[PDB]
């Protein structure tokens, strides 16, 4: 079915520009619309969409309505201009999901066998690659609950297209690209420890909270399982590198050797040729 | 009577369907419609752009369905903003995006409907990322040849847009037409996330993910050694000697600075041992 | 249970815990290779059984406390020296 | 009932423009391929992500996109005239042996033509090769065509008929590749049989050197 | 080179063959696969080299 | 049972959309009938026939649409 | 910003591109290039590499609309059709003439030494010719000694009929025979075999035969290209024809083809030898 989704900045903006539409008139809830997907393969892609007036009451927390006269005839519009573009699901800006979201997908399953919902974010904050994606399946449960319909997270990734980077990538103009090979990889390293070890502390504090409160989630078992896959090397005191010690510097063996060999001859190219051309102009002029 | 140079405020949402709907018609030319509000004579804004059915038999003035707009405006009422129509646009991917013979026939028809009806063209081909490309024009009336034929006041917004002058046939259409200035009213809220969504997705996906060892340096040493002798024969070729050969010639680049950065790639990637671990 | 490694294991330790004779340690640890709990090949010169990967099972209250000891220890050690990478090398970047 | 709307949705697929065929030559790199359209221009273009490893090939006919000129899916070939050469039929067996003469000539192309298919092992074991060609002239009597014609479809339903009218073609005749095309589709039939009739026209002799029409005959 | 390429961008630029020269400054142009052309001035290099 | 006349109106209305596509059958194209299936790489099945053009160019288009493959040999 | 400008010029034109044929370098910053369609185009060269990969005659990629000069071939991707195919084996053993040693001594000096040898030539000063012309059939001869050389030595064999390069346009013709002879000087050792070029040797001025006369000037073009092999590296040109009466005098003239090898009429000698090989 649906494994991963591809969200373009163009269709994501179609949720963002509608945040100006109903944001000025208010009032409650969020921006919600129906998603037009482009499915060429198991990997899902999204090009365009259409935003529909939508509201969700608080009291009355289970009340939701799409406008389906907007959904029907406007489909024949986008279908007439683009035959490949069809509705794969819906979307909204979240930020989180209330329990009522179970009924939005099951209603529109007449349009698509499986409707994928995309939670987006109009204001970028944290922690990383934004928005979100969910898929609607039924896993029931191990405890014996009646059949449980819970949306499972779908990994979301941004993607590009021809001719769409004209105006999009133009307006920024302030970015330095990249530079690959010097700063590009090292800034990630400073962040790889930051973003790597912050979720380490956020989860290890919530995993300690388990014993305290919030149990379940037990989880189970996914938590410790892949944590023990992380445990191929801990790495703890001290590094257990006795076999990887001589191999540590042995990987730095040729990297330092070439860096010593290149800088020697690069100098011979830089130093000699500079002295030659310099004294040819300098002393022959005066 | 009084005519002042117009300034076009385009919304980042209206910029989407210009290139996107134009990409769907590639290679063939499409016909769209511009949506916006007329503030005054010297400024104009396009707040929305929508897609219109592409013509596989060629663009015509009847390609726009009036019941398509009448059903669209009604759907814009239940949508947040029901703004009145303004003008039209069309893609021209196959060439340098100039107004064709059909574009002038649909001018007097659209300029009768709406006052301005700015003619807007767009092309995918001229660039990819860092150029505005697109196009825009506005019909100056040929009946005005009896009157003064050189609008507009506040000139160089035209005059500067009259640069580069874009070859000949394009500005050959400057007879009976005059282009219009396109500036971006700030969407920067969306434009700030446009940079954040683009670069974060391009930074190692987590920034973590991405962060032929000696052999890649054995393949590099062929570029770091076997390339040296073909590079270091040139200073012996600079020795004539002396001097019958035409000079100067500079062979210093680009291999020297490439092997520099080649070590910059290999040194900081080897620092991943010291960086990631401890 | 242990942080290891301490990966390769001596046969006498298996002959202690599992209390199996030296001639039967082969069938023992190699059958686990087919079960899939450990892929580690066996070193038969010193007769020491080497381990690879691991099989996690369930969890205990002392396992979470044992986790925070040896898990966050990777977080506090790396980020401490990661600041050293940020400190000194921020001048050459700017 | 609803099958009509299905054909209406097929018209939406008819809105897609057709791509342009081309012949690949070789490859400079994985990102640069050299393709040549049937019209004769060559294009170094990029490729899209939906293709497979079978697209590369050693110069196999492919189709090029209408914009990026990238290869989508390769079509093997196309031939209009082939069907008119598919319909040739002759009887016998018996009707071939009923011609009354010459008696030994019926015993000739019987084992020469029809036999290789039913019993190829007889020739390869002894080591004798069957003849790769034959010539039947006349008319001291009749039977120049019929002798080879009846054994032509007696081998199998396989046959390919060639008329001398297709060789002359037109001014700057392109049938040079059609003689290759006609024989290409002759190999689509196995085992193949090739006819040539009335070669005294298209067999033009170079003894006395004439107009270049005699040269293109040799071509 | 970017600005100059825009001059050469549309059709590229061709190479002609002049069969005869005129004093009116119009020079006949001929491309090998195409037909003969002619154009008005067109004066760049000294005319004596043409 | 009367729904047959309801859909009969929309097929004639959409046949009028074919009329503007039927004016005019602008050019001659040599036909070659072909049947092939392409595994991907979900499954896409269909009949597609390689087409010619008398301009000496050759193109690739799905099987027509309108008149089916019943007529004729290429 | 200048390093960002380096990404600019490298961005242009990206894809797509079209092949074109370089003609000559007229001056700096620009050069003329013949299009694949045959129309010569005068294009500003790219500011990166103006010299080493230019070359007098080469196939250079051009942009679709702008036809911009960017990069040439390695060289080369070569061309269509194919080579080799003579390595299947067995054909004919050379031991038949092994008893003479008077015939092989002249053959041994005319085959393997002209293939690869260097210091022996400049010493004596004799410049070995590339010319091999085979006339005299019937009988067949010829291709027997062709695949027999394949037993002797191993080299790339270019096998094309004299009519193989005849096409509907006259712009592709000069490029094919150029791509055939430019791989001969590029790769060594190389042997090119064309069968019966006496066809295109027919001289007719008529416009409908203009392309037919265009391929005989192509024959005179590759004739101009065969002196580009002089000297000395590299090529081996073997020529075979059934009737040489239609050939031009300058084609058989020395300085290009200096050796005429006349295959003798079968007569009495080839009788008994040819009955033994079939039995
Ligand atoms: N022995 C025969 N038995 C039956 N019919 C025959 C016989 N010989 C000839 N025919 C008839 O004569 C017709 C022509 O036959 P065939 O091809 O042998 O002669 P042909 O080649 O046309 O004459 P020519 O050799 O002068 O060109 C056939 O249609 C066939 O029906
Ligand atoms: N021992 C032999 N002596 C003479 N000819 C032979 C011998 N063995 C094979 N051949 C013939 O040589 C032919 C191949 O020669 P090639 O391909 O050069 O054409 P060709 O004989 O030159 O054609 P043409 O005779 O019309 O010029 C084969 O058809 C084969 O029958
Ligand atoms: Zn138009």
């Amino acid at each position: 079915a649906v494994q991963k989704v591809v969200v373009h900045p163009l269709v994501l903006l179609s949720v963002v520009d509608h945040f100006n539409r109903i944001g000025k008139v208010g009032n409650q809830k969020r921006v919600v619309g129906v998603l037009l997907g482009s499915w060429q393969k198991k990997v899902l892609d999204v090009s365009n969409s259409f935003a529909v007036p939508f509201d969700e009451d608080d009291k009355d927390d289970s009340v939701w309505f799409l406008d389906h006269d907007y959904l029907e005839n406007m489909y024949g519009m986008f279908k007439k201009v683009n035959a490949r573009e069809r509705i794969v699901g819906w979307y909204h800006t979240g930020p989180k999901l209330h329990k009522n979201d179970i009924a939005i997908n099951e209603l529109m399953k007449r349009y698509c066998p499986n409707s994928v919902l995309v939670i987006i974010d109009v204001k970028p904050k944290d922690l990383g690659l934004p928005t979100e994606a969910y898929i609607s399946v039924e896993e029931v449960h191990d405890d014996g609950t009646p059949t449980s319909k819970t949306f499972e997270h779908v990994t979301s990734e941004i993607g590009a297209e021809e001719a769409e980077e004209v105006g999009v990538e133009h307006l920024l103009r302030d970015i330095k690209d990249t530079t690959v090979g010097t700063l590009s990889q090292r800034i990630t390293n400073q962040v790889h420890g930051l973003k790597g070890l912050n979720s380490k502390l956020l989860d290890i504090r919530s995993y300690l909270e388990k014993v305290a409160t919030g149990k379940l989630p037990i989880n189970h078992q996914i938590i410790y399982q892949l944590q023990d896959v992380f445990n191929l090397l801990p790495d703890v005191s001290l590094q257990e590198f006795v076999k990887a010690f001589y191999l540590k510097t042995n990987d730095q063996m040729v990297v330092v050797y070439l860096a010593s060999l290149i800088r020697s001859v690069v100098a011979l190219h830089n130093l000699i040729n500079n002295k030659i051309a310099n004294r040819d102009a300098e002393k022959k002029e005066g | 009577a009084v005519d002042t140079a117009e300034q076009v405020y385009i919304s980042s949402l209206a910029l989407l369907k210009m290139l996107k709907h134009g990409r769907a018609g590639v290679p063939m030319e499409v016909m769209g419609l511009m949506l916006g509000e007329f503030v005054d004579d010297y400024t104009v804004r396009v707040i929305d752009v929508f897609a219109m059915p592409q013509s596989g038999t060629g663009v015509s003035v009847e390609a726009v369905d009036p019941v398509f707009q009448a059903k669209m405006l009604d759907m814009l009422k239940q949508t947040g903003r029901p703004e009145m129509v303004v003008g039209w646009y069309h893609s021209h991917p196959g060439f340098g995006c100039w107004l064709s013979g059909v574009d002038i026939n649909t001018q007097q028809s659209f300029e009768a409907l709406s006052e301005r009806a700015v003619a807007v063209v767009v092309d995918p081909i001229q660039s990819v990322k860092g150029k505005v490309v697109i196009d825009a024009f506005r019909l100056i009336n040929a009946n005005m040849m009896v009157l003064g034929h050189e609008p507009r006041q506040t000139t160089s917004n035209l005059g500067h847009l009259n640069k580069p002058s874009i070859q000949a046939l394009i500005h050959g259409l400057n007879r009976h037409y005059y282009s219009i200035t396109i500036n971006y009213r700030k969407n920067e809220l969306e434009q700030k996330m446009l940079l954040n969504l683009h670069k974060k997705s391009w930074m190692e996906g987590l920034t973590l993910q991405d962060y032929v060892v000696k052999e890649m340096l054995e393949l590099a040493k062929n570029y770091n050694k076997a390339v040296e002798e073909e590079d270091k024969m040139t200073p012996e070729q600079l020795a004539i000697k002396n001097v019958g050969k035409q000079d100067p010639k500079r062979h210093l680049e680009e291999h020297v600075d490439v092997l520099m950065t080649s070590n910059i790639v290999q040194c900081l990637a080897a620092m991943l041992d010291t960086v990631v671990f401890k | 249970t242990r942080p290891a490694n301490h990966r390769q294991l001596t046969f006498e330790e298996i002959a202690k815990s599992a209390k199996i004779t030296v001639n039967e340690v082969e069938l023992l640890v190699m059958k686990a290779l087919s079960v899939g709990l450990v892929k580690g090949s066996i070193d038969e010169v010193d007769k020491r059984v080497h381990m690879t990967w691991v099989q996690p099972r369930v969890l205990d209250l002392q396992q979470i406390k044992g986790m925070k000891d040896r898990l966050e220890f990777w977080c506090t050690d790396v980020k401490s020296m990661e600041m050293l990478v940020e400190h000194q090398a921020h001048d050459i970047l700017t | 009932t609803k099958q009509y709307e299905k054909s209406e949705n097929d018209l939406k697929a008819l809105q897609s423009v057709g791509q342009i065929v081309g012949e690949v030559l070789k490859q400079l790199t994985e990102e640069k391929f050299i393709v040549k359209a049937t019209n004769g221009p060559r294009y170094v273009v990029g490729c899209r992500r939906q293709l497979d490893k079978s697209k590369l090939k050693p110069g196999t006919r492919v189709a090029l996109d209408m914009t990026t000129l990238t290869i989508m899916r390769y079509l093997p070939r196309e031939v209009d005239p082939l069907v008119y050469n598919m319909s040739h039929e002759d009887p016998g067996n018996v009707s071939y042996s009923e011609i009354g003469g010459l008696s030994e000539q019926i015993r000739e192309l019987r084992e020469v033509i029809e036999l290789p298919l039913t019993n190829p092992e007889l020739f390869q074991r002894v080591g004798i090769i069957p003849p790769k060609g034959c010539l039947l002239y006349g008319p001291p009597g009749t039977g120049k065509t019929l002798l080879a014609r009846a054994v032509a479809s007696q081998l199998d339903c396989n046959f390919l008929k060639v008329v001398s009218s297709s060789i002359v073609d037109k001014y700057i005749g392109e049938s040079a590749r059609l003689i290759r095309e006609m024989f290409n589709y002759a190999r689509d039939h196995q085992p193949c049989i090739i006819f040539m009739d009335e070669i005294d026209a298209i067999g033009g002799r170079r003894f006395s050197e004439g107009t270049s029409a005699d040269r293109e005959i040799q071509r | 080179l970017r600005e100059e390429l825009q001059l050469l961008q549309e059709q590229g630029s061709y190479v002609g063959e002049v069969v005869r020269a005129m004093d009116k400054k119009k020079v006949l142009v001929k491309v090998h696969p195409e037909g003969k052309f002619v154009v008005d001035v067109d004066k760049n290099i000294d005319i004596n080299d043409v | 049972t009367h729904e047959l006349q309801a859909m009969k109106d929309k097929i004639k209305e959409n046949s009028e959309k074919i009329k503007v596509n039927k004016t005019l059958p602008y050019l001659v194209s040599n036909v070659i009938e072909l049947l092939d299936v392409d595994p991907n790489d979900s499954q896409r099945k269909g009949k597609c026939a390689v087409i010619k053009t008398s301009t000496r160019q050759t193109y690739f288009l799905p099987v027509i649409g309108l008149v089916d493959a019943e007529k004729l040999k290429p | 910003e200048f390093l960002h400008a380096q990404e600019e010029v490298k961005r242009i034109q990206s894809i797509p591109l079209v092949i074109g044929q370089f003609l000559e370098a007229v001056d700096q910053n620009t050069a003329i290039v013949g299009s694949t369609t045959g129309s010569n185009y005068y294009v500003r060269i790219l500011s990166t590499i103006d010299r080493e990969l230019l070359k007098p005659n080469a196939s250079v990629a051009l942009h679709k609309h702008s036809n911009a000069l960017v990069d040439v071939l390695p060289p080369e991707a070569d061309s269509s059709i194919m080579m080799l195919t003579s390595d299947q084996k067995p054909d004919v053993m050379y031991a038949d003439i092994g008893g003479m040693d008077i015939q092989k001594q002249e053959v041994r000096e005319a085959v393997e030494l002209p293939l690869t040898h260097f210091e022996l030539y400049k010493q004596i000063g004799i410049d070995p010719p590339r010319g091999v012309l085979m006339y005299g059939p019937p009988g067949c001869g010829k291709t027997m000694l062709a695949k027999a050389v394949a037993h002797h030595t191993t080299a790339a064999f270019i096998r094309v009929v004299g009519s193989e390069f005849v096409q509907k346009y006259l712009g592709e013709g000069p490029r094919m025979v150029r791509d055939v002879f430019r791989l001969a000087k590029e790769n060594a050792p190389a042997i090119i075999f064309i069968d019966e070029i006496d066809a295109i040797a027919t001289k007719r001025f008529d416009a409908q035969t203009g392309a037919d006369r265009e391929v005989q000037r192509i024959l005179l073009e590759l004739l101009n290209q065969m002196d580009g092999f002089d000297q000395n590296v590299n090529v081996k040109v073997i020529m075979a024809t059934n009737r040489a009466d239609t050939l031009d005098p300058a084609l058989l003239r020395p300085g290009r083809l200096d050796r005429k090898i006349e295959f003798p009429l079968p007569d009495r000698r080839q009788k008994r030898l040819i009955f033994s090989t079939i039995t």
